[PDB]
């Protein structure tokens, strides 16, 4: 269970770091559950 | 709104149109509309200039009938599997799924369902060649959200099907007239919340989805260049073997001692004369 | 065969119990594949036994096979028109055009281009499978193995019967090691999961006759009601009514 | 009368089965690799992930999921099959609705221009527009039934530019990203959910009891 | 891979189906 939770966290955080940056500096979104 | 265009009876022509509709529940994709014209508590979405050919037009014309026929087929197969009429929820879910698949005729989805037909038994069995069938899924680009949705569903379904093989235990069952030790092991539906009893119903579901795609896109130039290149590639491989090993040896086949002294001759497009003779003897017996 | 039990005979008039188990392989062995030498059929029909007293018909069949060997493949008009534009993908397109000397037709050999040779190819496959059966029976006269197959159109069903240790003890391993050190080198591929070696030898022998078991679309499963039922239904029905 | 010719044939060669047995002994003496992979559940997941990585490497990424819905539409009530009279009434009401909005894009500008042109058609033109070819007569605007002519005078600059554009690389979605898969599943789930909302002889017996019901 | 497969099997097995005015709003929205 801990490994599965960690894997889900890793995937979600990698995706958020990749995406939200481009969806940040355009000017002053989509966040998966 | 129907813009002017080349006549659809000339081959390779397209008819260009554009729709404006009141935004609401239905077949609405906001992010792919041209713009949404706001008004007094009503939003009117206007699509982009979309051009379709005769094949796609006729496929869209009979989307309702095709979806209904596929749903009735699923209905029969479900009753054959379980033995009871499905609840209205499963019926409506599969009708929505079949209607959406009949609406969007694209080659990627057709290929995806075609491969899934053979992917399901490859993960139901004990050993198989599933890695190659999985690799076949990633040959063309994923362009739209429907394709990503279908890929996600396929990946979840395949992993779930393969997971059932960790609980295989030996039992006693009567096949034909003999009691034998079989090796038994769920089977989640692809387009509902039901579970099947035999995976053959899952395969039938997938096949029904595969046949909702018209054979017109099954013969695209992209699918004819493929067969042309396949035949040409195999001919060139035959030529390479011919020039490396000599024409007479390839056409007539090697002997046993050549194989034992080389061991690289055992390959497709090369046959062993001794083996053919022996097989003829075994069948003659 | 699976219902019964097998006992092997050690040198000192002793018996080792064994458990018989099956595992089935489904494949489309006789399905036409683009890489195939039709010339392999010539010697086959030269040696196949028929009730005919002379060889006129057999030699005529051989001559037909000889004449169908080399075929002139022709590029379709649509591809020829299309290839005159968008040659960005130069490597493979250039090779493909190089295959055509005059740009309209080339020479294809060996491949018979989806010609209707279904029964001939299936009979060839049956011959090669019987050859493997004979070779395996010769290989391990002591072992009580099993092999039966049955083609249906472009399909097949190879059933492999194999022997597994019953006591999980080293007596089977000890016997295998004794056989190996006695000179029987081939017993190295029998102590653990002998059915894998059975199938590997079968596939190799088929490859000796240019038949190739496809690495995809072939499933191998133990005795299972669902696997057998789906195979038999696939045999019964050819087209889905949908 | 015809006689089958001589032809050549072939002569048998000595093929020793024991030679094949010796070759097989030599072959099985060494170690060989089974050509099929055991299904595990972990193996399929690993294969999917590895192929996801390969696919992302092979193609350039794209951030714009292309369209799939070829005809976007919406309903809230029951639908009555369209007739010619209902078509005329609905076209009038639709042009009235379009004339209220303000276009923002060249396609919207062309939309507005064509609605304006439709609303500015004479009575004889409208009569011939909805008339069968048997009674159809050539007019100044309705050249053929169900169509109308539209010269460049009525179109504005944006519509003309878009028409000029009409008259005249390989990249896949990032299949391995969590955001792309989640957005795709949410969008298609919403479409499917909107597609199920309910709208505001001897064989006939079994049919009405089971299938029709 | 093995851990995520096991936990996904457990999660999917757990999801399988088995055969006053505030009360009005509750029964309309949350209870439904």
């Amino acid at each position: 269970l801990e490994v599965y939770i960690y894997y889900n966290i890793k995937s979600l955080l990698v995706a958020l770091a990749q995406n939200n940056k481009a969806r940040f500096y355009s000017k002053v979104g989509v966040y998966p559950s | 709104f129907i813009l002017p265009s080349k006549s659809l009876e000339v081959a390779g022509s397209f008819i260009r149109f554009i729709t404006v509709f009141r935004i609401g529940p239905g077949l609405v994709d906001k992010d792919n509309l041209d713009t949404i014209l706001i008004d007094g508590d009503s939003q009117w979405g206007v699509s982009k200039v979309m051009s379709i050919d005769l094949n796609r037009l006729l496929a869209l014309n009979i989307a309702f009938e095709k979806a209904l026929i596929a749903t009735a087929t699923w209905f029969q197969y479900y009753t054959e599997d379980q033995g009871q009429f499905p609840l209205q929820y499963a019926i409506r879910s599969v009708f929505a799924n079949h209607f959406l698949l009949a609406i969007c005729q694209k080659m990627k989805l057709c290929a995806i369902f075609d491969n899934l037909r053979y992917l399901i038994p490859a993960v139901t069995s004990l050993y198989s060649g599933f890695p190659s069938l999985i690799e076949k899924l990633f040959e063309r680009p994923f362009k739209s959200s429907l394709e990503v949705y279908i890929y996600y569903n396929i990946k979840s379904l395949l992993v779930a099907l393969a997971q059932n093989n960790k609980a295989r235990f030996y039992s006693k069952v009567k096949l034909l007239g003999l009691t034998v030790d079989q090796s038994t092991v769920v089977y989640p539906s692809f387009m509902s919340r039901i579970v099947y009893k035999h995976y053959r119903s899952l395969i039938s579901e997938v096949t029904t989805c595969f046949f909702l795609f018209e054979k017109g896109l099954h013969g695209n130039m992209n699918e004819e260049a493929k067969i042309h290149l396949e035949t040409v590639e195999w001919a060139l491989k035959f030529r390479e073997k011919e020039e490396k090993y000599g024409e007479s040896l390839v056409e007539n086949g090697y002997m046993m001692w050549e194989l034992r002294a080389n061991a690289e001759l055992a390959e497709q497009q090369l046959y062993c004369q001794d083996a053919i003779e022996l097989a003829a003897i075994e069948l003659n017996k | 065969w699976a219902s019964g039990e097998s006992f092997i005979e050690l040198s000192n008039h002793k018996f080792i119990r064994m458990k018989r188990k099956l595992m089935y392989v489904s494949a489309d062995a006789t399905k036409w594949s683009p890489g195939d030498n039709s010339a392999k059929f010539r010697r086959f029909t030269s040696m196949l036994h028929n009730g005919l007293p002379n060889n006129k018909l057999k030699n005529c069949v051989i001559d037909a096979l000889k004449q169908v060997y080399k075929t002139d493949f022709f590029m379709s008009r649509k591809l020829r028109n299309y290839i005159d534009s968008m040659e960005s993908l130069d490597p493979h397109i250039k090779q493909f055009l190089d295959f055509f000397p005059d740009g309209h037709h080339g020479e294809v050999k060996g491949n018979w281009l989806q010609g209707n040779l279904n029964k001939c190819s299936s009979l060839f496959g049956v011959a090669m499978s019987l050859l493997f059966k004979q070779v395996w029976t010769n290989l391990f006269p002591e072992l009580d193995c099993f092999f039966e197959f049955a083609h249906h159109s472009d399909d097949a069903l190879f059933i492999y019967g194999y022997l597994e240790p019953v006591d999980d003890g080293t007596d089977w391993f000890l016997f295998v090691s004794q056989q190996i050190q006695a000179g029987h080198l081939h017993w190295f591929s029998v102590n653990t999961e002998m059915w894998k070696s059975m199938f590997n030898l079968h596939e190799h022998i088929l490859l000796l006759g240019s038949i190739k078991i496809s690495p995809k679309k072939t499933t191998v499963s133990p005795t299972n009601a669902e696997f057998l039922s789906t195979f038999f239904e696939g045999c019964a029905v050819s087209i889905p009514f949908v | 009368p015809y006689y089958i010719p001589d032809y050549k044939g072939m002569e048998p060669i000595g093929a020793n089965i024991e030679d094949l047995v010796d070759y097989s002994k030599d072959w099985l003496s060494r170690a060989r690799n089974f050509s099929f992979f055991e299904v595990k559940g972990t193996a399929v997941f690993e294969c999917f992930n590895s192929n996801e990585a390969n696919h992302c490497q092979r193609y350039p990424m794209s951030r714009k999921p292309r369209n799939f819905l070829l005809i976007q539409c919406s309903l809230i009530t029951s639908y009555k099959p369209a007739t010619t009279l209902s078509d005329q009434i609905d076209s009038r009401r639709a042009c009235s609705y379009i004339l209220n909005l303000i276009p923002d894009t060249p396609a919207s500008y062309l939309i507005h221009d064509m609605a304006y042109r439709y609303i500015n058609l004479t009575r004889e033109d409208m009569i011939n527009y909805y008339a069968p070819r048997i009674q159809f007569k050539q007019t100044q605007n309705v050249r053929e039934p169900g169509t109308f002519k539209l010269t460049s005078s009525m179109l504005r600059a944006e519509s003309k530019a878009m028409l000029d554009l009409l008259n005249n690389q390989i990249e896949s979605l990032n299949i391995a990203s969590h955001i792309v898969q989640s957005e795709s599943v949410s969008l298609i789930t919403k479409i499917l959910s909107d597609l199920e909302l309910n709208i505001t002889t001897v064989l006939d017996k079994f049919f009405q009891n089971e299938t029709q019901k």
